[PDB]
DNA sequence: GGGCTGCGAATACGAGCAGCTACTTGTGAGCGGATA
DNA sequence: TATCCGCTCACAATGCCACACGCGCTGCTCGGCCGTTATTCGCAGCCC
RNA sequence: GCGUGUGGC
């Protein structure tokens, strides 16, 4: 199953982590094994100033996570890239994903 | 106490700030992030 | 309970129910403050509160529902709303939000909007599906807005001259070119009465900029519509704020496909206010006007357009000339091409006490053929050919003498045969 | 996929395919923003993207392909291009570039042009071999651009008066000397219809400067050509930017050996805008004009010339006089010698409702013998000798009465025997 | 008598988070850990 | 299951004195405020 | 406030 495995990267550069991981997956043409990097982490909320409506539209706890199937080689691919500060999940090196309730919760959060 | 922790206006745009103040700021930021996680019904692994 | 029901009533009744539910002596605070105290006292009984007002989004993202008491300013009776609802229901400045609210808790200063029930007289979930104002294609005026009452009293003819000199339609952009002391106030009186009588469906809005408070309390008790004003006793910042908020409410309303009309005295005073608030750019013109100061007044006036999808937005402003300073002259100069509808008034006739003192040939309507029929517009052309070779005062007095006999303008055309 | 195919369609269809490929509710963002979101959503499926637009080279060297949605302004739908291609294919401002593009990556804000396929309707490697606009030798108008339709309806004669008062040709420099409220809009309507009908090969371009949006949506739906406009609701900076970009596109097109025609209402408004953006030099003239402010409008108008190598560039602008301020008068003064083609209009005739209200003897064409034949130009001279001793209104009405019977101007000459 | 100073009345997006070694020896205790 | 035995980690490195310098930029991410609180001036007690 | 470099008892 295309599981929603969670991982934490270098904060602040989390968008840079998202694009680096996206480019790495698109280079190795492994789309049939991996998925997205949680682009919905874009809360359009902003500080709307007068006469200047520049809105970055970025507000989320971060935690760039990739939808992926558990494999050792794939783990080595996703750790070979930079910004692998923490590969969270209760395990030695092979974690478990989260149930679909939290997936529906984050889908609601994206809906808002 | 504030007057006790090193924070003195240095020459220029920079000011000498205690190294403990960085850890204090990081602790407060992590506590705020934790408070935000539990309020949003976050998964168990992220709050862990 | 609703706020406006407690805001429209006099203060004495507020004191009565205040001491009825066990409160202090309420003859000491402001009418706004008395309303606020009554609201908290009735709210501390554990009951569902309701509020309504125009939304003003702050710099930080959150919003405030202002009420029409102080022309929607910063007040204690404003309802604070979080950006979360402003993003869910996608609200902006000018959206009239109404729904269930709750009292401010200790450490809080303003009511909080909990449930939204109606957004700009529409269902709130319907407010998400909309097109923004700068996105629809304008048009010319198609549906004729006849301002003639038909009863033909001594002042009804005041509107007929309009239908005889400059026809008005939906989405038109009108302004009065008149010197001071001509009678602009009573012409606005007649036109507002005509809007309330003939076409009561369109939203009748009157904006007063830097005028006497007697005119404010006179218009607010004559027409049955939202009258927002800004007298001279307030700074220019408040005037441009009211400009922001009224143009935003009109924009949201026409986005809701509604016909709105905004009446303005004066556009020169609003231009003065905008000149007052604009930062210095270093290029001043004759009269004391800045180079980039008139952009916002030009926007505010030219917001008028006829909507293709539905609704219309009309602006009827007044300008001052023969005032003594170059400023108002250049105002009329760069505002003379911005509008497509003019009421030229002659002080020359006002000195002879011949009301209305309207200048016929200098006035007109741009693309007026789309509001009138063929033979009717031909009647207009023949009437223009009759009035043009004649003078000013003699032609105007002849026009009023010809209208004094009949009441309806079609009947006047019928006798004109 | 192509961008314009998704930009011309209404927004509702965009929402349909948006939720078809699994996107949000698209009834909330701007039409430009809805186009951008649809573009990213269709681009994230791994497919070859195509784009097209006019190039605007920035200060730093790189460029942006703007689209005709907002009259080619700064927008999120602009395609960023690196200076490397701008040097390889040697592109400049005004070059219409079209080719394969890719989506903006994270941290990037605009699409990137990867493959160029067509530069100004030509092969991109052919754009390297070209002569620059300031380098070719001008000429007089040789090929006659007959604006007569030949069907002779009640408005076709409107163009015939042109062929009877001021002949037009390729590379000519035309402007209308007309007071306000004369009917310039409908004469431009007729001339644009005549260009679309008689000579559909030349590029028909209409530039609107500080006019009503109803005229914009009317012209953009009447003629089948690129209509770029700049209403009064936008600052003067945008107006002079559109001047830059439209004159640059015309320059690139005539460098590509093409016949282009640019229609302008108004040149006085563009001069006002240029006056607005020019820094102060300390020498102001009568009317509020600067000493070195009219150089750029003079360039923009006099860019018209007939090309020896191939192509032509024609400018038909409109000027305002009898407005009340010295400014527009001096505008017509120093612009009266810059053009070689004049349409003098009489408000005197417009008051008598005799359309077209054209002044015959004050109008004319400079070096008009190179567009007409010998006996035909002699016919023109005899017609001028007939109209000259006569008055203004009587001569104009006699001209319209003589054209009401026949449709083709050669047939009119044939009955004139 | 007058300056010095306390006392009360009139009034009107920016901060923060974050990224792009391997010649030391000696002394002590703690935590596995093998074997009868 | 007890008895030491072997592997692993914390902790130490005078005391001072003198002089000098050295402490980065940009792309995500988070919180959130009124013109009735704080500024400024008129007036009078108290010391010189 | 420290670090680094250098020198001296
Ligand atoms: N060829 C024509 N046929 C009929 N009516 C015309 C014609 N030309 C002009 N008009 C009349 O003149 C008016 C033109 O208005 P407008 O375009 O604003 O004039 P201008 O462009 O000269 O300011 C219209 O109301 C129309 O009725
Ligand atoms: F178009 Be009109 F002459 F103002
Ligand atoms: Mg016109």
């Amino acid at each position: 199953k295309k599981r929603w495995y969670v991982v934490q990267a270098f904060s602040g550069f989390e968008g840079r982590v998202a694009t680096s991981l996206r480019e790495h997956i698109k280079l190795h043409n492994m789309e049939d094994l991996f998925g997205e990097v949680m682009v919905p982490t874009e809360e359009v909320v902003e500080i709307r100033g007068g006469q200047r409506r520049k809105s970055e539209r970025k507000f989320f706890p971060g935690y760039v996570l990739v939808q992926m199937v558990m494999n050792d080689a794939s783990w080595h691919l996703v750790r070979s890239v930079p910004r692998v500060m923490g590969f969270i999940g209760g395990t030695s090196d092979r974690p478990a994903p989260i149930s679909d309730k939290e997936v529906d919760a984050i889908m609601n959060r994206l809906q808002q | 106490p504030p007057d006790l922790r090193p924070l003195v206006p240095l020459d220029g745009g920079r000011f000498a700030t205690s190294d403990l103040n960085d850890l204090y700021r990081r602790v407060i930021n992590r506590n705020n992030r934790l408070k935000r996680l539990l309020d949003l019904a976050a998964p168990d692994i992220i709050v862990r | 309970m609703n706020l406006t029901e407690l805001k429209n009533t006099p203060v004495s009744e507020l004191i009565t129910l205040g001491e009825n539910m066990g409160l202090e002596n309420l003859a000491r605070m402001r009418k706004q403050d008395i309303i606020f105290a009554i609201l908290k006292q009735h709210a501390k009984s554990g009951e569902d509160i309701f509020g309504d007002g125009v939304l003003e989004i702050l710099q930080d993202g959150f919003g405030f529902l202002r009420s029409a008491d102080s022309s929607y300013l910063a007040g204690p009776d404003d309802i604070y709303v979080s950006p979360s609802q402003i993003r869910r229901f996608n609200l902006r400045t000018g959206d009239t939000i109404s729904g269930k609210i709750r009292p401010p808790k200790e450490g809080e200063r303003y009511f909080a909007l909990l449930k939204v029930n109606e957004v700009n007289f529409d269902k709130p979930e319907n407010a998400r599906n909309k097109i923004l104002f700068e996105n629809l294609t304008p048009l010319h005026a198609n549906s004729r807005l006849r301002m003639e009452r038909g009863n033909g009293s001594t002042e009804d003819l005041t509107a007929r001259v309009l239908d005889l000199a400059s026809p008005i339609g939906r989405g038109q952009r009108g302004l009065i070119v008149a010197p001071p002391k001509a009678g602009k106030t009573m012409l606005l009186q007649n036109i507002a009465q005509s809007i309330a009588y003939n076409h009561p469906d369109c939203v009748l809005m009157v904006l007063l900029i830097d005028e006497r408070p007697e005119e404010v309390t006179e218009m607010q008790r004559l027409v049955k519509g939202e009258v927002v004003a800004s007298t001279f006793d307030e700074p220019a910042s408040r005037h441009v704020q009211v400009a922001e908020m009224v143009i935003e409410k009109a924009k949201r309303l026409v986005e809701h496909k509604k016909d709105v009309i905004i009446l303005l005295d004066s556009i020169t005073r609003l231009a003065r206010a905008y000149n007052t608030v604009v930062p210095a750019s270093g290029k001043v013109l004759t009269g004391g006007v800045d180079a980039n100061a008139l952009h916002r007044p030009k926007r505010f006036f030219g917001a008028a357009r006829n909507v293709e999808e539905g609704g219309s937005l009309t602006i009827i402003a007044t300008a001052l000339i023969d005032t003594g300073s170059k400023m108002d002259e250049v105002i009329y100069e760069e505002f003379k091409g911005t509008g497509n509808m003019e009421l030229h008034l002659s002080r020359k006739i006002a000195e002879k006490r011949v009301f209305p003192a309207i200048d016929y040939n200098r006035s007109g309507t741009r693309k007026e053929e789309l509001l009138t029929t063929q033979e009717e517009l031909q009647k207009m052309w023949i009437l223009r050919k009759i009035i043009h070779p004649m003078g000013e005062i003699d032609a105007m007095e002849f026009l009023i003498n010809k209208l004094a006999m009949t009441k309806t303008n079609d009947d006047f055309f019928e006798m004109m045969k």
